[PDB]
């Protein structure tokens, strides 16, 4: 079985600039001057769409800023003058032999200027506490880039293993992200502590921002 | 006008069998290889096998042989993939895709979500996300709903019956160690009109026929 | 229609 | 009631000196010999020497002469033991004890731990101890936390904020060649409770003001 | 100086049975009818407590199940009907001369029926691996008696010099022990091998028990 | 108020 490895896994590039994505095959897929490697583009909620056939032949309707190159084991997809509609995940596919295999995909995202998150904390509702669980939510709104560190503190003890993060896709209008971090505790654990805090570190913040509440005042 | 239309989302317990359909239109179904390609997070794209509907010839990925059966009905122009002995690693979106003589996949179906889990159908609990107290030093406030412990996907969330869409973030669900899903939906609103304007999240979990409207406010 | 599937390895030698 | 109350734990660097105190109450301090005794692992109990506070007379074990000075302050009914030029092998518990005419040690202080080390204060790193996978076959599962690379002793570990005590084993710390300590704390629980109940270790290292809570589970 | 040698070093006696502890002096410590030998009891976290003066005289408050005997070079402490509170280390002390010296101690523990360990292995966490070290932990839970052999294998190579053991004191409820063995490797060493195993030998097991995992499957 | 310490070696004969 042929293994296709793409690089990088993800890439942020500014509008109007040039993106380069690579695919390396575990064996040569070229013979007789033809390379049996193809490129697909996929946007969320949609199937992949064939973009380039035989390493360098653009499909009909693909704009000229797209190109492909390479031979043997190493292939490259290049997009100059990036347009908003170009940001997507790209996959390589060989047609050397059975079975057909695909690269793991490269996600191309929009690089924009740094934007600091707006941070909010939410206590658990009395309704949820009735059922025996406490969810504490920390919201980071409209930030760039994606990298952010959210640290929960409960009476100054640093938490681990009891929170989960979820992140939106890049906003269609401002290209920012938003993120939720949810700390989940038993009601028993929750009632044993007073100060609930989430501390947010991000490139756009000169120093970390902490939002907190005291249990029993909400 | 090549169109590939797949059957709907499916939920299965481990050890069961799933059978996805793909209805084709606008080409000689009997003359083109039909492939099965599945997509799960972090697992790229996986080519399951293929069938040539004309004579029923098949080629399988050895990773799946003896566990997947690909079939084709010429009268109904429909291809099928049975994945037997399903396991929690077979949760994925399953696509059908027409390919041509140069072995590229040029037309794709819309995909079929297949969830495999030992969990049972359960509608969400909906809890408010509201600040401990109303701030009067900030010109905006965030409000939200926590949509917790439901199965299976999906749920839909709107605000104010669709009249509030600006600034809404509805996060992707996360799978908890319980086997149930959870997500939050948040919105930013003006402080100056709080306590005169209402903000209500509208949650619909069609698999359990559950709908909840939750009015959110600080106590 | 057409059943042909051109696979690169089929264009090598020896067959 | 006779009571001997000693000074608290000491952490010292090699080459330094330490002066341990022993405050006597409930009897006439000047009328009884006051002794000092060392207890280190692997060396049992060792008598260091004694002082008669009435006149300051002393008798020393020759093994300790030239490195220990025993003194007494009649005005505050306190005896003292000063260890000079400390070495790692002076790490031990030191006791004061009153003796009587029959040369038994009838009342003892509570002990003073003296740790001699070149290490510096450092809080631990805490890591989960969770099985590679959650086994089916066994009805009992173990979880834990590894509390690694701290100095000095002690750390405290509890589970579920003190609510879980049954089946917990917190092991004695081991001194690594780095001069830092490490220990693990484990708990055994019903396998059926995994995923439906949370297990969190609570680690406190007071010398470094390090506090962490870690919920432990496999992937 | 006088050397006091106690026998045995560790003694396990069933509840309600008799325990006998011996102390041999390197010279006689008896003269004129006096025996200058005394006995102390020590529990963890506490100073020793004088129990018997001049070989056979119980201190006030000491239960009558304690008795001492002997003369010359040989002295005996006997407990006629072991109670749970008698679990302690016992020391003899002479008063023949300065310097006073003590026996090395006899640790008296509760004998119970044989219990096989439950064995568990834990891989290193991804968080620790980030830092360049891998700790692998083997747990032996709730076994009796204390002797147990734990050997580490890495790709079937016996490990030496890179593990440390720690054992609990006897449990107050079930009189068992538990033991941890920790194998510490550099991340570089850890990533060059696949199978990590701890092998436990104990009299309660019909044959050695191995618990293992393969790196990168957790 | 008694400094005396009775040690066995001191009871030996001859003294």
């Amino acid at each position: 079985d042929i293994v296709l490895t793409q690089s990088p896994d993800s890439l942020a590039v500014s509008l109007g600039e040039r993106a380069t994505i690579s695919c390396r095959a575990s064996q040569s897929v070229s013979t007789s001057g033809y390379s049996f490697m193809h490129w697909y583009q996929q946007k969320p909620g949609q199937p992949p769409k064939l973009l380039i056939k035989y390493a360098s032949n653009l499909e009909s309707g693909v704009p000229a800023r797209f190109s492909g190159s390479g031979s043997g084991t190493d292939f490259t997809l290049t997009i100059s003058s990036l347009q908003p509609e170009d940001f997507a995940t790209y996959y390589c596919q060989h047609s050397w032999e059975m079975p057909l295999t695909f690269g793991q995909g490269t996600k191309l995202e929009i690089k924009r200027t740094v934007a600091a998150p707006s941070v909010f904390i939410f206590p658990p509702s009395d309704e949820q506490l009735k059922s025996g669980t406490a969810s504490v939510v920390c919201l980071l709104n409209n930030f760039y880039p994606r990298e952010a560190k959210v640290q929960w503190k409960v009476d100054n003890a640093l938490q681990s293993g009891n929170s989960q993060e979820s992140v939106t896709e890049q906003d269609s209008k401002d290209s920012t992200y938003s993120l939720s971090s949810t700390l989940t505790l038993s009601k028993a654990d929750y009632e044993k502590h007073k100060v609930y805090a989430c501390e947010v570190t991000h490139q756009g913040l000169s120093s970390p921002v902490t939002k907190s509440f005291n249990r029993g005042e909400c | 006008q090549v169109q590939l239309v797949q059957s709907g989302a499916e939920v299965k317990k481990p050890g069961s069998s799933v059978k996805v359909s793909c209805k084709a239109s606008g080409y000689t179904f009997s003359g083109y290889w039909m492939n099965w390609v599945r997509q799960a997070p972090g697992q790229g794209l996986e080519w399951i096998g293929q069938i040539y509907p004309g004579d029923g010839d098949t080629n399988y990925n050895g990773k799946f042989k003896g566990r997947v059966t690909i079939t084709a009905d010429k009268s109904t122009s429909t291809a099928y993939m049975e994945l037997s002995s399903l396991r929690s690693e077979d949760t994925a979106v399953y696509y059908c895709a027409r390919s041509i003589t140069t072995v590229v996949l040029d037309y794709w179906g819309q995909g079929t979500t297949v969830t495999v889990s030992s969990a049972s159908t359960k509608g969400p609990s909906v809890f408010p996300l509201a600040p401990c107290s109303r701030s009067t030093s900030e010109s905006t406030a965030a409000l939200g709903c926590l949509v917790k412990d439901y199965f299976p996907e999906p749920v839909t969330v709107s605000w104010n019956s669709g009249a509030l869409t600006s600034g809404v973030h509805t996060f992707p669900a996360v799978l908890q160690s319980s086997g149930l899903y959870s997500l939050s939906s948040v919105v930013t609103v003006p402080s100056s009109s709080l306590g005169t304007k209402t903000y209500t999240c509208n949650v619909d979990h069609k698999p359990s026929n559950t709908k909840v409207d939750k009015r959110v406010e600080s106590k | 229609g057409n059943k042909l599937q051109v696979l690169g390895k089929d264009l090598l030698l020896p067959q």
